[PDB]
């Protein structure tokens, strides 16, 4: 029932990955051997959501990993986690894209996408309802941008229908750990716009704020940051692992947090944060954990959302908890902020309650925006995207991997329509 | 992580190896002997064997015997496969017609034999190291030969050099400027990206930092090993953020001709010195953006950066290296060109350095290695073209090359060549 | 009752048949001393359909071994296993053909193919009612070809009524382990399209595309591809052997698999295949074992099923299983794959489920298929044959031990037609 | 499986197979006392008999009593039947005529009495391996009359040959190519297939690989005997797809005349020089296809291959060898003639070479012999016809001949008919 398929490419797809199925494995008491050691009735029910099974209790989880080189699946396969995945679900290369998007997508993605489409079909019919994909990469790399976007379309040829989400980690506004990212971020958005329902944009910038600011903890490895976004995306895919009062669904928030189609890159969020030791000195009461939702400082994009306007926005909470408040709180701060929202939208809040929190707390709610102030993102990939190609300042290891120039120019193009469409909205009525 | 190949090519090149070779065997654990002590990373610069005894993937040629001899004849004897040692019978003398016309060519082919012969023996290539330099006869025109036939035979793979440039002042050759840029000319079209490095700047630093006041080549040679290991980190050692090989010529090359970034390393201190240091990230990256820590002796505040690479080694702060780097951004001194906002490209290998035995350099916990691309290079360039002109202009040493089948036009056309590379330089320092 | 003869001639035979007798021994629980130990009574119901008996409960299988030269013959008789057979059924010669095809057939196998047939009569006098005879052989070699066609034609004379199949190593797409096997492979087909009821070619390309592929098993000698073939072949006559809820039969299937006379080449297939250390990792249930006979990966026939159209297919199964499974997958195999059968043959699935499945397993699956992508291997001989014949590469081997090069033009036109035929069947009804 | 009958006529070839029988008694580990220390392989080439001294089943025929009286008083003087050592009272002196026509029919008889006597006494009989040279008189004429007597009285079965073709620059007598061509023309007609060696190419192989300066004619020919034992592995020793002896004339003579593959074996390398070297398929599969790896010194990629048999011997990998053979299928350098798609022969054999105590080469856990079968040996016969023209245009030593029974006509027929040979290779080496 409402099986999902896991989809990582990329080093910070896998290493994301790699993370976000020990929480699971967590959250379901799984056994790193891959045996069931759970408490707790509950899941072992839906433990086919995300686990197969295979006799002897061995669940084995129905993750897709491909990267262009093994530098990195070799790591997770050696990890004390790596036992659990299936030998053949990890798809290899020889040679590992060097950040440019035309390698990763034409010349060596292509030779290898192949080969992953072959172990995703057969994930696919071993599911009886499957539900959608889900994909984690990262857009400045060449393997994640690259074979995460030839593989995306791949997928949604075969499987129009089904729901195809992503996370994808997004270029900081001030800091850049490649050269070459507004290229590789403005050709992999092109062809997401067009093929995929719903993205979670994250930049380790806006997490790196999270880390020392909320929390207390100097010195946050990849490691960390990776947990974050590990326990957020989690927490979409709940309700359909858990029972609660309120269930939500993969669509459910599709259909809520998309007014437009191409309109549906979200920026998420996750509560409660706080340093360990200074947590006894706060209460984890439902006001305190909403208030926490609606501020900039705990946004895990780097866009602010003061700066714009909010058009929807889903609030997926988790245990034990009063539904009263869990829907008197959105309504007083729909109010309180009723500039912060659009006024063509009459009511902007969704709202989902499960019954089982996060293992180890008590409380939690994953936000989701969607706010027009995303458009200053996409509009700083374009004004560093128009200064480079207005000297051609790297073409030539794009166009020398079967590229024309002529793509480069319709993916700005593109993207300066979004912003475009975004900017509309900024209106009231009328 | 797969495979890589080191050619180690004239005297320079082939001494400077020797150093670098050793470091592999440090940290690796690898005994001069061959044999491993009694895992899954060597396989990229090492070949197993039924025994125990692991084999460089490396070979070496020199056209003047002695050099290799000592290799061949010293501790480390036993370490390189036989055959991998190719020896010529008589030097290149200085000569660049030498070691490319005549006696270049009767020796090439028996090298690409065994390239071909080791390159078809690993499941995965990345690409060649090629160690030379720029003021000798088998290190400049013996490189151009094997630049065009690897090149030919392995196409579309990376080909990366680490070449000695001529200092600015300090000179150990008379024919260094027609050598330099002859070999210049010929390796543009058939080559990546050359990490240049200077002994002047070197020396400069050792008796500066490392404060030791009588150097020598087999001092400098070994922190030119620190450079190599640091740079081939990636492919080896598994951390966050990994920087395979193919990835260095995407960010330090916007244009095919613009591929010489200079090589800075940091921190270089002594172990006695350090005690008094704390090396934090914003310290050792701030130890890379000044005049007076760089491999060449150009001053880059006369230039713009237009795209560095900072390879993190060691236990490291991600946190602190963005915060770090963002910081060096927003320094009116520093000037990166108009048209590359995005010119930073981060790199972490979890494996701090390793301390050659005896070695003057202290035991860092933490490291890192700059490969900025500066327009600064271009003055070394434009000084060197003016020491050409001089000569040339007189005819004063073409008779020696002409005497080696190397015709007189060729001098005018690197020339030439050449001074398009000044102007393509001073376009790019501009914005349009 | 349906008592099996087996014949085995060649290098390739031998060693196949060497393995093919261990396994049946090991479902048997036949002890190599030839004393029967097994645990299920089961096994001495039907222990004569292969073994005769003497007194003392000593089993003597019915195996007629014959290779022109005792190399590979004084192998079997000091191997472990060798002291099972009876020593008279070896059949030894004093000068091995040298991989050509006349001297095997006419002027050395002649001289020996009498003594042969005097043993293969007193087995068939033996048997109550002898069912059909078993021949393992190679067309690449000169005793396994010349021999084998110069043996089936007389068994054929004598016994027309019963069935008569045969498992052949055909010439791999790409290798060739010796210089002249067009020309043995050519003229072997030609005598056995007119006197065999059905055969199973496997090739070792395809089979070594199994050992590292699906198996992780490097450096698989000729000792373990055989393993592979003993299981298929044993697979086939297990219905003869043990109980079931459908019992097959050698009739049976070639009365499915054999639309029209000639067409009668099928291609084997074998399951479930899955190596060591990673088969914890994979259920064992009925869907993913049905998906694994109808992928060109699973095929022991270099010839990939998809270029072609399948005719007919039949599904042995073995173990305790539900026979809805068995043929509700059938159902949905068809549906998904129509385009993979012709239209003119309304159903093309023949099931059998046995009781015991094999030995150390719960479940197995042999697969036969009777595909016209096989006209693609007869083809490349034919491109093959052509070029050597078009100027005479090696006729004078051949032609020095009474042969006339008018036989190889008989054979060259009778194999072109035998490709045209199964073309002819490639387009749709009307 | 069965006997083999080795005959070694000439100085060559009796000098040759005593290296050759030096391995046979190491392999199955016969005493050269002749007594087998206290199994079914050694009948093939053995006789038994009933004490415990087995009887080699060769003959060793030479006109010259000084090299057999080294054999009939050294050391392995016991090992051989006394009557089996046929010896005649003068030498041939390197004249074809009189080791044909005068002096080799006065003992030819003896040596087919002792045969017919050696052959009635195996149950089961393969053919013969004759062992000789090109540039001598037993060796070349006392051959020829062999192979017509061998061929009327055994008839139909192998016949073998392991040949010294004249080298093309070293010479060691004037009157090669008088006797080379001769013996060539009365050969074709009944002979199976030549395995043609060079010395010269041996030499080459053995200063180059092997390594060692000073080679002799006691340390090539014990080389050669490797290829014999390779060759002859299927006879003695159980394997995954042996090759009988009649299976070798099948794969590597498309035609009866075109049946001279040059021998190939791989890898020669020494003791020491091993250690650095991993031995895996491909390595010694690639080593025989290239010009420096050859016992003819003809240089393959100027002709064609149309045959080749790759005897794999020791613990080898059938899936490696099909995967390897393949390779070498696809590259534009190796090119096979278009009318022969199907070019290999595998033939593996479990068990691995034996080292001659003492001996140069290193104890290899693998070895793989090729016989391919190439037009470019065309070019061998070419040049040698050439020096016959030259020489015969003159008439400059027909005079030693026509003094001992040989008529003038015969030199004009021998090169008439080479130079048939000749245009047979070319009209193969060609697509109708
Ligand atoms: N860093 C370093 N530089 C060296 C070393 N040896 C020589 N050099 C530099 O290399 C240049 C001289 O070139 P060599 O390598 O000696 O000359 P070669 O390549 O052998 O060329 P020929 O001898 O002319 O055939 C000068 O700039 C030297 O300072 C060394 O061990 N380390
Ligand atoms: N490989 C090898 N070649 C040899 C040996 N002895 C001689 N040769 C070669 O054989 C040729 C000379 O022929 P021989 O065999 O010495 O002469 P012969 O057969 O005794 O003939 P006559 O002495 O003329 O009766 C030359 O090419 C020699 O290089 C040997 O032990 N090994
Ligand atoms: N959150 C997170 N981001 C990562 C991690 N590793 C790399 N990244 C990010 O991924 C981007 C580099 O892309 P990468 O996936 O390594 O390149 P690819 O392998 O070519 O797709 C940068 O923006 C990094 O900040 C990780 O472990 N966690
Ligand atoms: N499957 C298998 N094939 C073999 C074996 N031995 C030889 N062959 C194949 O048989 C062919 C050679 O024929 P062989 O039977 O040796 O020749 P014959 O003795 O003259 O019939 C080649 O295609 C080999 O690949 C074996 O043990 N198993
Ligand atoms: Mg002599």
């Amino acid at each position: 029932m409402r099986e999902i398929v896991h989809l990582q490419a990329g080093q910070c797809g896998n290493q994301i990955g790699a993370k976000f199925w020990e929480v699971i494995s967590d959250e379901h008491g799984i056994d790193p051997t891959g045996t069931y050691h759970g408490d707790s009735d509950l899941q072992l029910e839906r433990i086919n959501v995300y686990y197969n099974e295979a006799t002897g209790g061995k669940y084995v989880p129905r993750a897709v990993l491909v990267d262009l080189e093994p530098g990195t699946m070799d790591s997770v396969r050696s990890g004390p986690f790596g036992q659990i995945f299936r030998p053949d679900n990890f798809v290899f290369g020889q040679s590992g894209a060097g950040n440019n998007w035309a390698k990763g997508h034409y010349t060596e993605g292509a030779e290898l996408v192949d080969s992953v489409l072959d172990v995703v079909r057969k994930e696919a019919e071993s599911c009886d309802c499957l539900q959608g994909f889900q994909l984690t990469h990262s857009l400045g790399g060449g393997t994640g941008s690259g074979m995460g976007t030839l593989l995306i379309s791949k997928i949604r040829e075969e499987y129009p229908d089904r729901i195809m989400n992503t996370f994808s980690v997004v270029p900081s506004p001030k800091v850049s750990d490649t050269v070459v990212e507004p290229y590789n971020a403005t050709l992999s958005v092109h062809q997401l716009v067009e093929n995929t329902d719903e993205t979670y944009c994250i930049d380790n910038e806006a997490l790196y704020d999270i880390c020392f600011r909320t929390l207390k903890l100097t010195t946050p490895t990849y490691g960390d940051l990776n947990h974050l976004v590990s326990a957020t995306m989690s927490g979409v895919t709940t309700c359909l692992r858990f029972p609660g009062q309120l269930n939500a669904d993969l669509r459910k928030l599709a259909v809520n947090m998309v007014p437009f189609p191409r309109l549906h890159f979200f920026m998420p969020g996750f509560a409660p944060l706080t340093s360990r030791g200074s947590q006894q000195y706060r209460a984890l009461t439902v006001p305190e954990l909403t208030q926490q939702m609606f501020d900039a400082k705990n946004m895990m994009a780097a866009c602010d959302p003061r700066h714009g306007r909010y058009l929807t926005v889903a609030a997926v909470f988790r245990g034990r908890m009063s539904m009263k408040e869990v829907d008197e709180q959105m309504l007083n701060v729909q109010n309180k902020n009723s500039s912060y929202f659009v006024e063509w939208i009459p009511n902007n809040v969704k709202t989902a309650v499960c019954d089982i929190p996060p293992r180890g707390l008590k409380m939690s709610a994953t936000f989701i925006g969607n706010s027009t102030a995303i458009q200053e993102l996409f509009k700083r990939i374009s004004e560093q995207f128009t200064a480079m190609f207005r000297r051609k300042a790297f073409l030539h290891w794009y166009t020398g991997e079967g590229m024309d120039e002529m793509e480069f120019t319709e993916a700005e193009s593109n993207m300066n329509d979004l912003v475009s469409e975004y900017q509309q909205y900024q209106d009231a009525t009328a | 992580m797969r495979e890589c190949i080191s050619i180690h090519i004239g005297q320079a090149g082939v001494q400077m190896g020797n150093a670098c070779w050793e470091l592999y065997c440090l940290e690796h654990g690898i005994q001069q002997d061959g044999i491993i002590p009694d895992d899954s990373s060597f396989g990229t610069f090492f070949s197993e064997t039924g025994s125990g005894k692991h084999v460089p993937r490396a070979v070496f040629v020199d056209l003047e015997q002695t050099v290799i001899g000592e290799i061949r004849t010293g501790h480390y004897r036993s370490l390189f496969h036989p055959e991998q040692l190719i020896t010529g019978k008589e030097d290149a003398a200085n000569n660049y017609a030498r070691g490319h016309y005549t006696i270049g060519k009767e020796i090439v082919d028996s090298v690409l034999d065994r390239v071909r012969k080791m390159a078809d023996q690993c499941s995965g290539l990345q690409g060649f190291l090629i160690f030379h330099s720029f003021g000798g006869g088998t290190g400049s025109g013996f490189t151009s030969l094997l630049m065009e036939r690897l090149s030919v035979d392995y196409g579309k793979k990376s080909k990366l050099e680490f070449s000695v440039y001529p200092a600015p002042q300090i000179s150990t050759a008379v024919v260094e400027p027609y050598n330099s840029i002859l070999t210049t000319h010929t390796t543009l079209e058939h080559s990546d990206c050359a990490f240049m490095v200077d002994n002047e700047a070197i020396y400069d630093i050792c008796n500066r930092n490392l404060d030791i006041e009588r150097p020598t080549y087999t001092n400098l040679n070994r922190l030119i090993g620190q450079i190599v290991s640091s740079i081939t980190a990636s492919l080896r050692f598994d951390g966050a953020l990994n920087v395979d090989l193919t990835e260095f010529q995407t960010n330090l090359v916007p244009y095919p001709r613009i591929h010489f970034p200079l090589v800075t390393y940091s921190p270089i201190i002594s172990a006695e010195k350090a005690y008094h240091e704390q090396l934090s990230v914003p310290e050792i990256t701030n130890a890379c953006f000044e005049y007076s820590n760089q491999m060449v002796k150009c001053d880059p505040r006369r230039g713009k950066y237009m795209a560095c690479c900072l390879l993190y080694r060691g236990d490291v702060v991600p946190k602190d290296v963005n915060a770090a780097i963002a910081a060096i951004k927003t320094r009116r001194s520093i000037q990166f060109v108009d048209w590359c906002p995005t010119g930073f490209k981060v790199g972490i290998n979890y494996q701090p350095p390793t301390v050659v035995p005896g070695g003057d350099l202290a035991k860092v916990q933490r490291a890192v290695c700059m490969l900025s691309n500066t327009t600064a290079i271009a003055e070394a360039w434009a000084r060197l073209d003016h020491k050409f002109d001089l000569m040339y202009s007189k005819r004063a040493f073409v008779h020696w090359y002409v005497g080696e089948g190397m015709e007189e036009g060729e001098f005018s056309e690197a020339r030439e060549d050449m001074a398009a590379l000044e102007k393509d330089y001073e376009e790019v320092g501009t914005e349009s």
